[PDB]
């Protein structure tokens, strides 16, 4: 399962 | 024993050609199992391993959703990056991102990974303490501050201790035959005359898993680095790995050289000699 | 930018007349914009596919372009790679000893 990435 | 799950992300902006190319891959140890390509005819999380192909529609819907969301996040990071480094929109740029978790032998979180690079160079990486961030340059410090202000490390960590280990253990359980294996390398020594006074001894280790392995040459029992060539470990195309190490040897002294291979698939380190 | 590494080889130890898998493994390159072709006697091969783009620790990309082939004494296989860091296409012949 992937991780919810967050913007720079 | 020791297992790991990682996710890789690559986004490349292409001025004048539309949206950036987004390619992400999922790995359990050294075995890929998922895929997402923005330039696929129907972008979606695809199974690349036989053992994950048993996951229900939910898994694929959610996985696809998170993948696309990641893509959006990456385009966004591309623009924001253009702004940080004060760069033009007519130039191409690449954003890379790797994150994963290591499952300990006791079912605990051994170590975590979360690092992102911009244009082939380090951008920002989560430290081993899994609490602080390290920026590689000036522009990345903006991201560091923004992530310190919103407690990102806290959430990503909630992920590490949660879905990561859970789905990792699950994957390992579904693909025990191919994930919890330790296939030893089929090894052999070959001889290849360079001229009339010299000859190359090549040590072969084939079809081994995982990829981790060490090949070394010894002369009369002493390590040899001179006149030596070790190629990068390479995939066989069927899920296994290959690697060979060669040494240039004076004709008539071949029997004084020995090959040494270390791989967790072998009970003990192997010693090989040229067997004509 | 980084120059790609080229390793053309066979999945199993080559044996004349015996079905096998030809592989072209390109690594340590950046950016990921690259072209790879498998050649038989100088001409592009019929059915060439590649794995999904990925990278290693130093952020360098690695790709694998593979196809089914059956080696012999007469035929000559090779791998051609075009990249921005390369002055013209680089062609590495397949050596059954490598």
């Amino acid at each position: 399962m992937r991780h919810v990435l967050e913007p720079f | 024993g020791s297992h790991s799950m990682k996710y890789f992300y690559t986004s490349v902006s292409r001025p004048g050609r539309g949206e950036p190319r987004f390619i992400s891959v999922g790995y359990v140890d050294d075995t890929q199992f998922v895929r997402f390509d923005s330039d696929a005819e129907s972008p979606r999380e695809e199974p690349r391993a036989p053992w994950v192909e048993q996951e229900g529609p939910e898994y694929w819907e959610e996985a696809t959703r998170r993948a696309k969301e990641a893509a959006q996040t990456h385009r966004e990071n591309l623009r924001t990056a253009l702004r940080y480094y004060n760069q033009s929109e007519a130039g191409s740029h690449t954003i890379q991102k790797m994150y994963g978790c290591d499952l300990g032998p006791d079912g605990r979180l051994l170590r975590g990974y979360h690092q992102s690079a911009y244009d082939g160079k380090d951008y920002i990486a989560l430290n081993g303490d899994l609490r602080s961030w390290t920026a590689a340059d000036m522009a990345a410090q903006n991201t560091q501050r923004k992530w310190e202000g919103n407690r990102y490390a806290e959430r990503f960590r909630a992920y590490l201790e949660g879905e990561c280990l859970e789905w990792l253990r699950r994957y390992l359980e579904n693909g025990k035959e191919t994930l919890q294996r330790a296939d030893p390398p089929k090894t052999h020594v070959t001889h290849h005359p360079v001229s009339d006074h010299e000859a190359t001894l090549r040590c072969w280790a084939l079809g081994f898993y995982p990829a981790e392995i060490t090949l070394t040459w010894q002369r009369d029992g002493e390590e040899q680095t001179q006149d030596t060539e070790f190629v990068e470990t390479r995939p066989g195309g069927d899920g296994t790995f290959q690697k060979w190490g060669a040494v240039v040897v004076p004709s008539g002294e071949e029997q004084r050289y020995t090959c040494h291979v270390q791989h967790e698939g072998l009970p003990e380190p192997l010693t090989l000699r040229w067997e004509p | 930018q980084r120059t790609p590494k080229i390793q053309v080889y066979s999945r199993h130890p080559p044996e004349n007349g015996k079905p096998n898998f030809l592989n072209c493994y390109v690594s340590g390159f950046h950016p990921s914009d690259i072209e790879v072709d498998l050649l038989k006697n100088g001409e592009k091969m019929g059915k060439v596919e590649h794995s999904d783009l990925s990278f290693s620790k130093d952020w360098s990309f690695y790709l694998l372009y593979y196809t089914e082939f059956t080696p012999n004494e007469k035929d000559e296989y090779a791998c051609r790679v075009n990249h921005v860091t390369l002055s013209g296409p680089r062609t590495v012949k397949w050596d059954r000893d490598m």
